[PDB]
């Protein structure tokens, strides 16, 4: 019962400002670092921002720098993201995520995400520096493998690659952190590797629960986070 | 205004009046923070000199942080318990959980910020160095890869420059058991000192006073190490507060007054005691026996009241009439007639006795006076040096007016045989009672 819930959104005017926040329950805030991650409909994931346990350091992605600012009140136990100058290309589901490392402030020491939320919609009426496949057919009881290809700055130079399982219309769950380590509640069948510039997550003894979309992320050497395309596993 | 002098021939003493004093009566504490980086550097294939230099400077940063941590883990000794209590109470408040989180939140956007603690003091916190921003942005992405990337030499030099102040502060806090004085520029920069003086709840004459005599302010301050917790190094600077400014002050110089017989066994000596700085304070006199408790700058004087004595103002009347019972004016006695000189502020007292060569030669004209046996005084107007035996003293050449207050040397009023010469430190009434006891010792026999 480590529960995060997002808030603020609905329909909104192209222009003006907009505030989004989060809520923490089931864990100690001062030990966790926070992330904001969004997702357009029927499209991939895109990173946004992250703040350390003390809110001192705060480091963003380039595409959204400036128009966005992330804040945190550790006394009231919430995390805030303000949106200025909304654009019609910003309409997406905005997710709240957490990372378990505390007393640390470099983005590399909390580059993975394991706790997520439902997501709130922000719509306005009148994107992948990593690269994965899309079509991956797999008959049950066999082994297929997904390719997350980066180039030295991401994945290659840093043994810092994570892997996530997101089911259609639900929060993402963590599968692999570091390069091959996995958290609890994760089946043995989940297992990931790295060879130069390409990391690869492998899965054997395919089941029905496993038909889903899967993502990868890495530290970037530029002090940011990069998210892949997203691959559609089909069971037969 | 103008500093003047009055030499009292009757007591073989000189008093320098006219100084404007600044006596320390309070402490103003302030918290100085340095944002540090909690890192877990990890091994890469490194050989090239740039990776080693980065890892070397990085190891000096890690060992400096762990050395400062074990310093607060085991620093129970206290250098001066009577002067660091006010700051130690702040470090003890900071040791509570969540208080460091409070100052970490208030100084999030600015360098300086006021923080209301839970015990009520409104202390001023200042983030003078930000190493966490530099380590997390410029160094960890270069040396936390599988194999180290090759960094350029500009990063190596900029990191040695930023890390240097941390190493020197850890050096001072380690060798002195966490309490260093004076406060060095490593502990507090001149820019930070002037801004901290400017931001104090003191009068503008007091800010101008501390700002034109910043070195004296530094010599009367303390730097106390608090705690290293959650990527934060905090330490308190305790600055002097001069509640009394431009107060009248006096300086006493004393010298032995002996008789001038040719027999060392028929001469008696006497020297006024309690020589030093005297300053007016609320209708009374603050006497400072220790020499380091008063630093003097020109007309100005900066003294510390922590180790001082409060006496009634009638003690100044000991300079013109020492035999007056209205104040028990203390002296020391002996039968040791050894020559000496005291360079006063506007001149020089010379006590010459026995077979001794006393002279006052000038660089441009020879000796204009050879002193005879007894106690005398000379103004600095026209006099440059004073020679006593094989020892040469220099007379201070500051311009001012001297006044020779004539009177007979009091050593001629004492019978040598019944003088108490071994009694050492003694009040005037004590010696007078010893003389009444010796007349009682002669009537019966
Ligand atoms: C000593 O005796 C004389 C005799 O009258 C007296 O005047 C003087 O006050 C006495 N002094 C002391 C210290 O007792």
């Amino acid at each position: 019962e480590v529960q995060l819930v997002e808030s603020g959104g609905g329909l909104v005017q192209p222009g003006g400002s907009l505030r989004l926040s989060c809520a923490a329950s089931g864990f100690t805030f001062t030990t966790y670092a926070m992330h904001w991650v969004r997702q357009s409909p029927g499209k991939g994931l895109e990173w946004l921002a992250s703040i350390s346990y003390d809110g001192t350091s705060q480091y963003y992605a380039e595409s959204v720098k400036g128009r966005f600012t992330v804040s945190r009140d550790n006394s009231k136990k919430t995390l805030l993201l303000q949106v200025n100058s909304l654009r019609p290309e910003d309409t997406a589901v905005y997710y709240c995520a957490g990372s378990p490392s505390g007393h640390y402030s470099w983005l590399g020491y909390f580059y993975a995400m394991d706790v997520w939320g439902q997501g709130t919609v922000t719509v306005s009426s009148g994107q992948s520096a990593l690269t994965q496949p899309a079509s991956v057919s797999g008959s049950p009881g066999q082994s297929i493998t997904i390719s997350c290809t980066g180039a030295s700055s991401d994945v290659g130079g840093y043994d810092y690659v994570s892997w996530y399982q997101q089911h259609p219309g639900k929060a993402p769950k963590l599968l692999i952190y570091d390069v091959s380590d996995r958290p609890s509640g994760v089946s043995n069948r989940f297992s990931g590797s790295k060879s130069g510039n390409t990391a690869s997550l492998t899965i054997s003894g395919l089941q029905t629960e496993d038909e889903a979309d899967y993502y990868c992320s890495s530290y970037t050497s530029k002090n940011t986070l990069i998210f892949g395309g997203g691959t559609k596993l089909t069971v037969l | 205004q103008n500093i003047t002098e009055e030499f009292y021939q009757s007591t073989c003493s000189a008093v320098s009046k006219g100084y404007l004093g600044a006596l320390r009566t309070g402490w103003y504490t302030s918290v100085i923070t340095i944002e540090l980086s909690n890192i877990k550097e990890n091994k890469c294939n490194g050989t090239d000199a740039k990776v080693k230099l980065i890892k070397q400077e990085l190891d000096k940063y890690k060992n400096a942080v762990t050395d400062l941590q074990l310093l607060m883990q085991s620093t129970p000794a206290t250098g001066s318990g009577s002067a660091i209590c006010s700051g130690v109470a702040v470090c003890k408040v900071l040791h509570l959980e969540g208080e460091v989180n409070k100052i970490k939140s208030a100084l999030l956007s600015t360098n300086k910020a006021v923080v209301s603690l839970s015990n009520g003091p409104s202390v001023l916190t200042s983030k003078v160095l930000d190493l966490k921003n530099y380590i997390d942005k410029q160094l960890l992405p270069i040396v936390n890869k599988q194999s180290c990337s090759i960094p350029n030499i500009e990063t190596v030099i900029e990191f040695q420059q930023k890390n240097n102040r941390l190493l020197e502060i850890t050096r001072e806090f380690s060798v002195n058991a966490g309490v260093t004085t004076p406060v060095s520029t490593y502990m507090l920069t001149n820019s930070e000192l002037l801004s901290l003086i400017n931001d104090m709840p003191i009068t503008n004459d007091q800010k101008k006073l501390m700002s034109n005599n910043v070195q004296i302010v530094r010599q009367q301050s303390y730097s106390i190490m608090c705690i290293i917790k959650e990527e934060v190094l905090a330490y308190v600077v305790q600055l002097p507060l001069y509640g009394v400014i431009d107060t009248p002050c006096w300086k006493l110089h004393t010298s032995p007054l002996c008789t001038t017989n040719t027999k060392e066994g028929s001469n008696i000596c006497l020297t006024r005691t309690d020589r030093g700085w005297y300053c007016d304070n609320a209708g009374s006199v603050s006497f400072f026996p220790q020499a380091e408790t008063c630093k003097v700058q020109s007309n100005r004087v900066f003294c510390d009241t922590m180790n001082s004595l409060t006496l009634p103002s009638e003690v100044n009347l000991c300079n013109v009439d020492i035999f007056n019972p209205k104040y028990d004016c203390k002296i020391m006695t002996s039968k040791t007639d050894v020559s000496s000189s005291v360079i006063t502020s506007l001149g020089a007292i010379v006590s010459c006795y026995g077979k001794t060569k006393c002279t006052a030669s000038n660089k441009n004209r020879g000796i204009i006076k050879t002193f005879s046996n007894g106690c005398d005084y000379v103004s600095n107007k026209g006099v440059d040096t004073v020679s006593v035996g094989n020892t040469l003293y220099c007379v201070n050449k500051q311009e001012g007016q001297s006044l020779y207050v004539k009177g007979e040397p009091i050593i001629n009023f004492y019978d040598p045989l019944v003088f108490p010469s071994n009694q050492f430190d003694a009040s005037i009434s004590q010696v007078n009672e010893k003389i009444n006891q010796s007349l009682a010792f002669i009537r019966k026999s």
